[PDB]
RNA sequence: GUGGGAGAGGGUGGUGGAAUUCCCGGAGUAGCGGUGAAAUGCGCAGAUACCGGGAGGAACGCCGAUGGCGAAGGCAGCCACCUGGUCCACCCGUGACGCUGAGGCGCGAAAGCGUGGGGAGCAAACCGGAUUAGAUACCCGGGUAGUCCACGCCCUAAACGAUGCGCGCUAGGUCUCUGGGUCUCCUGGGGGCCGAAGCUAACGCGUUAAGCGCGCCGCCUGGGGAGUACGGCCGCAAGGC
């Protein structure tokens, strides 16, 4: 118990799975949620739906904390990136901003050899 | 004799005393490694893009001189030296490009 | 590098009359004093091989020179290399 | 691509070489600290070819960013 | 020669930020990861996701191009030093000093070798999970040499434009990089595209010839046997010629 209500959230989204850090504004998680949390176990995960159900978990055990706005951060390029900021648009938390934070190196380290054809 | 241009970023923070120090610390090396100064610039504390050893912030200075090719990198190193010293970049001097002249 | 005052200076030195510029005993120690420089950047920077190509082709230049020299007024010949001190 | 104005175009006489000035500078970036393509800056190869150098020395002076955030994605 | 220019040409020292991994701290809890679907794997000694701090290795996003430089291999953060080549303008100097080039000498991607450092990520071999009729493989989880630096070897390749080098001659059009000029246009050096004449078995080439010519070098002479055997030279070896 924190009483915070106002926050940040962050969506870590790849092709496997979606994951939600609900957070207090100095970064420090308060609740966290995936598709994993949730029923889904397999590559059911990387849903969307998934990304709808794990999102809308997270903010709810956020507004047990009484959060009510926070600034959503979004990282990587998967299915359920887009469903996970709507379905936060929609969870009863006020969302004040969308920021795309998703990390990419200049040239620096060698990719497997399933994401290579790059670096 | 080549001309060159000295930009140093200095900590913020730092009061008359410290900062008068640190001034003349910098102009006791480019006295001590053959530069003549020509025409100084003394912008001061401004805004980073990204944060410098942790500070938001950074004190500037320009220096346009004269000195010895062969010394000037070693200049550099020596203006590193310095723990209140944030960056040190000497730019071979360049007569301007102008667009839309 | 070889400034201005000094490549006047070496081509006052050799030239055959005032004014001249483009003869060979010239063109010879022009290319002496590249070649000296350039001998002395590779004793360091062994690894610039680069560079070693432009000493080759000048080595190469200047011995073509010299020896059209020869050819020509042999006297002028031994005097250039009596005075810049090549070859041996 | 490069569909609204002209970089260049709405602009004064400036300094391609200068690496201090950091209002015209910014100018020449995207929303994040990318320089942008020629296609939008609508300078030429070599106006470009010196942006570029400029742009990245004031980069390393700590006046012009490297990357930055996407905002209301 | 004088004056002016563009450039990831090369060598040395310095230096910047992003990301990965690891370590420390905070907050937080039931999974993370991965695939076609999974499992091995990792996680209650607290992982994944988030923040703060630190360490180290390697590579330089955007700019970036249908672009540039180099004889080739090849060259890309930034700064300084050292250094090679090249283009243009002036028409100033020397006065055929030129071209080619068997041998020689040097350079020569990757992998590979030697000594010593280094080791984040990736990864032959290998160890596992899966798939399959089997799966020695493709897929997934680990992972050593190696990939990195210094010095010394090796000398290969689809080392490719599959097109030796130099010079002269033979319509134009069009895009582009870089100079100069009387700057809508003219003139020079690069890089592309369409095409006169002409050439070609055809495909195509066509002032960046594969056209018309001259000079010099290297090479070919049906396929397999075979880049093998023998000999010689080179190499620590692998092996090369
Ligand atoms: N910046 C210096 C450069 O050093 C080069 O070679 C040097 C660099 O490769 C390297 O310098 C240091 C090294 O001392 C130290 N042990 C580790 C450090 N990470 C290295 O630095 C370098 O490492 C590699 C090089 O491939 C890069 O990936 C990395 O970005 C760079 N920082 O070790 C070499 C000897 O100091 C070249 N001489 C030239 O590019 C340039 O001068
Ligand atoms: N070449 C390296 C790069 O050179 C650039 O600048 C280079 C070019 O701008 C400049 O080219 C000049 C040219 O302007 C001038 N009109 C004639 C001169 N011969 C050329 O210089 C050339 O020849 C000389 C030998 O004589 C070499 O030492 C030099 O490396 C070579 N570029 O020479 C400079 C040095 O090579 C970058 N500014 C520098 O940072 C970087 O080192
Ligand atoms: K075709
Ligand atoms: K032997
Ligand atoms: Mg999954
Ligand atoms: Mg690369
Ligand atoms: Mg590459
Ligand atoms: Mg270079
Ligand atoms: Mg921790
Ligand atoms: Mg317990
Ligand atoms: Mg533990
Ligand atoms: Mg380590
Ligand atoms: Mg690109
Ligand atoms: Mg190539
Ligand atoms: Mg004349
Ligand atoms: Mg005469
Ligand atoms: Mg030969
Ligand atoms: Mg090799
Ligand atoms: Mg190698
Ligand atoms: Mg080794
Ligand atoms: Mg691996
Ligand atoms: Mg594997
Ligand atoms: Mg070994
Ligand atoms: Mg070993
Ligand atoms: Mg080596
Ligand atoms: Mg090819
Ligand atoms: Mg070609
Ligand atoms: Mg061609
Ligand atoms: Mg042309
Ligand atoms: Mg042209
Ligand atoms: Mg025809
Ligand atoms: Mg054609
Ligand atoms: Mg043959
Ligand atoms: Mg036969
Ligand atoms: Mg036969
Ligand atoms: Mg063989």
């Amino acid at each position: 118990k924190r009483q915070v209500a106002s926050g940040r959230a962050y969506i870590h989204a790849s092709y496997n799975n979606t994951i939600v850090t609900i957070t207090d504004p100095d970064g420090n998680p308060i609740t966290w949620s995936s598709g994993g949390v949730i029923g889904y176990k397999g590559s059911r995960k990387g849903t969307p739906y998934a990304a709808q159900l794990a999102a809308l978990d997270a903010a709810k055990k956020a507004m047990a904390y009484g959060m009510q706005s926070v600034d959503v951060i979004v990282r990587g390029t998967g299915a359920g990136r887009e469903q996970a900021i709507r379905a936060l648009q929609a969870s009863g938390l006020q969302v004040k901003s969308i920021v795309d934070d998703t990390p990419v190196p200049h040239n620096g380290c060698r990719p497997k050899k399933k994401f290579r054809k790059a670096s | 004799m080549r001309r060159y241009e000295v930009n140093i970023v200095l900590n913020p923070n730092l009061d008359q005393s410290q900062l008068a120090l640190e001034k003349e610390i910098i102009q006791r090396a480019l006295e001590n490694y053959g530069a003549r100064v020509e025409k100084v610039e003394e912008l001061g504390l401004r805004r980073l893009a990204y944060p410098i050893a942790k500070d938001p912030q950074g004190y500037f200075l320009w220096y346009q001189v004269e000195m010895p090719e062969d010394r000037v990198n070693d200049l550099a190193r020596e203006l590193r030296i310095r723990d209140n010293v944030r960056r040190v970049m000497v730019v071979k001097s360049q007569e301007p490009f102008l667009a839309n002249a | 590098p070889i400034t201005k005052e000094e490549k006047q200076k070496v081509i006052q030195e050799f030239a055959r009359f005032p004014g001249d510029t483009g003869s060979t005993e010239v063109q010879v120690a022009l290319l002496t004093l590249r070649i000296n420089r350039l001998s002395e950047h590779l004793k360091v920077h062994k690894k610039d091989h680069h560079s070693h190509r432009g000493l080759l082709m000048m080595v190469g230049q200047r011995r073509r020179l010299l020896r059209y020299l020869q050819r020509e007024d042999p006297e002028r010949y031994r005097a250039l290399i009596e005075k810049l001190g090549i070859r041996g | 691509p490069s569909r609204k104005a002209k970089v260049k175009a709405t602009l004064g006489e400036f300094d391609l070489r200068d690496y201090r000035n950091v209002e015209v500078l910014k100018r020449f970036l995207s929303e994040t600290g990318k320089i942008l393509p020629r296609r939008r800056t609508g300078l030429s190869a070599k106006e470009q070819r010196i942006l570029a150098k400029t742009i990245k020395r004031a980069r390393i002076l700590g006046l012009l960013p490297f990357t930055e955030k996407l905002v209301r994605k």
